[PDB]
């Protein structure tokens, strides 16, 4: 599980551009609130076996 | 169950934002499309499995 993709973003990277954070995802009326119901924490993991 | 209702959806404007601006669903599991797609999509039928 040391390795991670984003699954969600407000916006497309462009070339080359970096993006570390692990800011909530807001997909709906819900607000972030480090947590929720079309909100959510944008990094999942592919956990290789 | 055992025994599901189908209802084919056809011919209809289908605004799928309803089945999430209510706070009663416990879950909402989306596959191949995302929820928020969905009212842009155009497609041939619609089958509700209940």
């Amino acid at each position: 599980y040391n390795y991670l993709y984003r699954l969600f973003r407000k916006s497309n990277l462009k070339p080359f551009e970096r993006d570390i954070s692990t800011e909530i995802y807001q997909a709906g009326s819900t607000p972030c609130n480090g947590v929720g119901f079309n909100c959510y924490f944008p990094l999942q993991s592919y956990g290789f076996q | 169950v055992y025994a599901w209702n189908r209802k084919r959806i056809s011919n209809c404007v289908a605004d799928y934002s309803v089945l999430y601006n209510s706070a009663s669903f416990s879950t909402f599991k989306c596959y191949g499309v995302s929820p928020t797609k969905l009212n842009d999509l155009c497609f041939t039928n619609v089958y509700a499995d209940s």
